[PDB]
């Protein structure tokens, strides 16, 4: 969705490299 | 043939928290057999549920593990803490202690009573907690219309009062860093005189303990401003 | 709501139980003793008393040293009823202590956030250790380490014009040139012990029971010497950490 | 169910107001045989594992919050007192075990106050500084005396100097996250704990380490009225959880 | 396309110990063929479990590579070692040579003894090993309450004794670094007189050799204080 | 207990055997000759007697060399009943010895740690060679290499301006620039003979018997000239090691 | 468990990169 | 068998890496 095009993009797992989306409900 | 690469602008930088491991220079070492060991834990979390002592300042100004009461209906709290990590006289609680190393917090408080009066001595108390908005309670009958719950001695010694998570936001932050100062108050006052016999200690004490209820938890590791002990 | 503290413990409530209301919980990682203490924290630093050409020799000034213990605890040139004796190399200390007349700096090296923070009777773990250049000049160092309870091996330079430090089949770095300024690198739990004291060891060093009370024999991870042209920045890291037997934390000062 | 007893070979205690038992880190003592140790252990001496009983100390109103006394262990029970387990003890190099101990104490319905009763691994229980040496006196002996809190508990230096604070700081205000119970005069004349072993390594070198500590903490002052019983001690029966012997030699002079 | 890569705060630095290979500028080179040979071993370890020599010191204070004994019972002990690698009397055997290129040990020390008097020769030892905590033995009674065993003179020439690995630590330090100094003591004693006829040399030697047990290992490679042959 | 010495060996026991006791043996590797061997240590080092841009000619200056034997053994420029012959490359040599009056540094180059302790009579491997800079000056350096018994060819520029050498289809090594200053790479077990001498070789190593009795010929792993602006210091490391038929330890000093 | 949050953590082998974590009994 | 923990640890062939190991007869 974002300015990102790098197919490799992992390295750094998901949860370190972005804020944890959660539903308070 | 060689891998051709582009050198990100941020290279030679060191970081304190990087998520990643360094090389390792003495390998094939076996850490010392510790299976005997029991008491172990693994999260801080568990250390703030563990009920430890709030801190009661004396005219003179000194602390006490407790609060006193007798046979009257003083018309003023008998104490009053202010739902604040950052507060003062949890400075030295666990609870407090673990809480100052992170940045935020949600969930319940619980304000644990434990009355070291004489067996023969009886009474009840009011103890409640006022969310923000309308200022601070000032009166038995004003803190009455917020949460609260009576406190009826007897057989049993103790009591264990819950401060409501309450809150316009999911998380609150931990420490009093500029001034929205706090999350409202706990205050505890007489419902009913200390009643006795002659022959009894007509001032009883009553111990004063805080912890983490079940809800709660902290998050984000943080550094507190430093300090020196006295 | 009503119970008994006596017992040793009491129930541990949500709002929901005394009142019309409900738990409020949200998932939550960051609190756990390992993801916390994994992280980068200085405890002293390290500054050469000589070239990378020459034979090494203990030496300190206005507080740094040229070898330095990797321990959270307090650490420094062995005291004495005449003053700390700064010809040798550091060990752990029972107190923290100021440089000099003010509170600050410190005379003595350690963990600081550790010292306020540490929860625990006894605790173990590998140490992640960082290295990092104070200075601007093209870099010429060399760093040697070794386990806890190892000889020193601060003996004479074998071969002319060369770094004595160097000179040893124990895990050694060698740093050299313009923008080459930091070391990096991890060791294992190295100490004889099953699990190292946090805070304090209630008995004595010595068979004779004469000596060092309060500190636990080899409770460390071994050490650092350093030779050469440049003064460094020397940070811990906790990895793989674990805690026992939880107790209490530093104390801190209430509000006049 | 407030009435309880509890034996151990030739000697039983006896409760009528107990609040049960406390077991810290959740967990016992098994006696096990150390894996650091290629003798096989002296172990399960029935006339070694039994409530010692003894004194602790006397409870008056001057007493006040937070003022204690500190037991150490094995060591209070190495002497005399120790009967067979003390005389066993003083003639090996390794001793590994667990206690489980009921400390008493009486007062009555017209009695105020209250104690904390708790066990801690590595607790200070160094008396004094050693004149000279830079060092403690008498780690190892048991507090003959009421100890006084620290206002600022920042511990105790031996250089003479002060300033910030020493690694034997023992901060009260959050003494009850160890192992404990409460004795409440209102509510219980006696509390029973227990411990598992614990220590820096899977045996111990006990001639020159007291491991394990019992803690004796007032937290609401003793208070009478005129006329009620003025006299009021504190006594506790200590008992080794399974201790197993390693290394025997002559016997280490205590004396 | 090139990849893009994060260049650590590390770099350019070189590791003595680096657990990884470097580049090959001579390949395809074959080892001249060794197939031949006898000999072969790959464990320091086991040049440990070899006996070799301990150094006696005589009052001229000499070394050999025994002791003596004869028709009396001497009221102090005949030699006494103790226990530990870094001790003197074995600083040059094998175990010795090769323990101080590490920093700890575990497990079983075996002293052997050889007796080298006469034939004709008879009577009884006492070895023993005592732990610390109660100091060093002073007397073949207070040894006796140690770990021993008797040595019987007799037919076969020697003896193995060992010193059992008794201690609260999974491991041991191989080096005196600082200080606690040892892990007890391995003391010698006469039980009853060496005994003989006329005609027979009345001073018998007992050769004496160390080695490591088969319980026995060592670890942490490391470099001994350099040193240099008288 | 109980045995015999005499028949060449004797039962290798524990605890078990003679008491009511047992094996407390835990598992463990570190002890094994190639692990051991295999980390890196200093011989020696290289100074360059001229600059990039000329003839390369053997030098010497207060005992450092512009060229290095690869040995653990004792080496250095080939000694003679009036002295060492320093216009010449260096050779092995059949003990150590004192640069000058005090014991060190030493005149000759070795590894110290392996003549200490090497517990065998012959040993093979590969050897992993690292040269690190002991300057701070953008470097400009050039390094050959050549195996046991190749010549010298010690001869002169063929370009001008340029180092000699460079000149040559043996494995050469150019290093220059600002934060270029290490050399590192391994080489092959390349001698004629089937193993090498850990320590000494008993008998002559020429036909007549005249000469250099002691010493096996070809019994090293080639060798390391430099030119350039920059001196190193070297060190080696024993690549999947073997060792052969067991013997004796260099003496350890009785305490007086 | 701790502060690590790289996927192709591997590339040093565990018993190097780690303490080896072995059981006395 | 000796001190090499690095998993990924090919890159230049073995017979490159290593001196050839032929047995004479």
């Amino acid at each position: 969705s974002g300015n990102e095009g790098v197919i490799i993009n992992n390295f750094y797992s998901n949860q370190y490299q972005n804020s944890i989306d959660l539903s308070a409900s | 043939s060689p891998i051709a690469v582009t050198v990100r602008e941020h290279k030679g930088c060191f970081y304190s928290t990087n998520p990643d491991t360094t090389v390792p220079i003495y390998g094939k070492t076996i850490s010392t057999p510790n299976d005997y060991m029991c008491g172990e834990f693994s999260d801080l979390l568990e250390l703030c549920k563990l009920p430890t002592f709030l801190g009661n300042p004396n005219s003179n100004n000194k602390r006490y593990p407790y609060f006193s009461a007798t046979n009257s209906v003083p018309t003023t709290s008998l104490v009053d803490y202010q739902v604040a990590l950052s507060c003062s006289c949890m400075c030295n609680s666990m609870l407090a202690a673990v809480a100052r190393n992170f940045n935020q917090y949600r969930g319940s408080l619980n304000f644990l009573f434990v009355f070291t009066g004489a067996a023969m001595v009886k009474g009840k108390f009011l103890i409640a907690y006022t969310p923000p908005g309308a200022g601070k309670p000032t009166t038995r009958d004003q803190a009455m219309q917020a949460t609260y719950a009576i406190w009826d001695l007897g057989l049993n010694s103790s009591f264990v009062f819950t401060a409501p998570f309450i809150s316009p936001t999911h998380y609150r932050q931990t420490s009093y860093t500029s001034a929205a100062s706090v999350d409202g108050w706990v205050t505890v006052w007489q419902l009913t005189p200390l009643t006795y016999p002659s022959g009894t200690p007509v001032n009883s004490d009553i111990l004063t303990l805080v912890s983490a209820g079940d809800d709660f938890t902290l998050r984000m590791p943080i550094s507190p401003t430093k300090w020196v002990p006295q | 709501g009503s119970d008994n503290a006596e017992k040793g413990k009491v129930s541990n409530d949500d709002a929901s139980v005394d009142f019309v209301a409900e738990p409020v919980k949200l998932p939550e990682n960051q609190t756990r003793v390992a993801f916390f203490y994994d992280r980068a924290v200085p405890i002293g630093m390290l500054r050469p008393g000589q070239n990378i050409e020459s034979t090494f020799v203990y030496q300190e000034n206005d507080l740094r040293l040229n070898c330095l213990l990797l321990t959270p605890l307090p650490s420094f040139c062995p005291d004495s009823t005449s003053g700390p004796v700064k010809t040798k190399a550091p060990v752990q200390w029972r107190w923290v202590r100021s440089g000099g007349t003010t509170n600050f700096p410190l005379m003595t090296k350690q963990d600081y956030a550790f010292l306020c923070f540490s929860p625990f009777t006894y605790y173990k773990c590998d140490l992640e250790v960082t290295v990092s250049a104070l200075g601007t000049d093209t870099v010429a160092s060399v760093l040697r380490w070794a386990p806890t309870g190892a000889p020193a091996d601060v003996t004479d330079q074998l071969i002319g014009y060369t770094p004595s430090l160097g000179e040893t089949r124990n895990p050694h770095m060698w740093l050299v040139g313009a923008g080459n300024t930091q070391i990096s690198f991890v060791v294992p739990y190295n100490s004889p012990l099953s699990v190292l004291p946090a805070a304090w060891f209630n008995g004595w060093s010595d068979f004779g029971n004469t000596k060092d009370f309060g500190v636990a024999p080899n409770a460390d991870f071994g050490r650092l010497w350093i030779q050469g042209n440049t003064s460094a920045s020397v940070r811990i890291r906790y990895k793989k950490m674990k805690v026992f037997c939880p107790r209490p934390t530093l104390f801190f000062p209430w509000p006049v | 169910d407030r009435v309880a007893s509890d034996k151990a070979g030739n000697s039983a205690t006896n409760t009528q107001s107990t609040v049960g038992r406390l077991c810290g880190y959740g967990e016992a003592h098994h006696g096990e045989h150390p894996a650091s140790c290629a003798d096989t252990a002296t172990d399960k001496v029935l006339a070694a594992e039994r409530y010692y009983t003894i004194d602790l100390a006397s409870w008056t109103t001057t007493q006040e919050a937070f003022s204690h006394i500190r037991i150490p262990l094995p060591h209070v029970l190495a002497g005399e007192d120790g009967g067979v387990f003390g005389a066993t003890l003083r003639r090996h190099y390794l001793c590994k075990t667990g206690w489980r101990v009921q400390v008493q104490c009486n007062a009555s319905q017209f009695h105020a106050g209250s104690l904390l009763v708790f066990m801690a691994p590595e607790f200070y229980t160094g008396k004094g500084t050693k004149t000279g040496d830079m060092e403690p006196t008498d780690p190892f002996t048991m507090d003959t005396t009421w100890r006084a809190p620290q206002g600022a508990p920042t511990g105790y230096r031996y250089d003479s100097r002060t300033g910030f604070f020493a690694m034997n700081h023992q901060n009260q205000w959050q003494w009850t996250v160890y192992p404990h119970q409460i004795l409440n005069l209102r509510t219980n004349t006696t509390v029973d704990l227990e411990v598992p072993y614990v220590n820096i390594a899977p045996t111990s070198s006990w001639t020159q380490h007291a491991n394990w500590t019992l803690v004796v903490a007032v937290f609401s002052p003793l208070q009478y009225a005129s006329g009620s019983s003025s006299d009021v001690q504190i006594t506790a029966s200590i008992q080794p959880v399974n201790p197993v012997f390693n290394g025997l030699r002559h016997e280490t002079v205590i004396a």
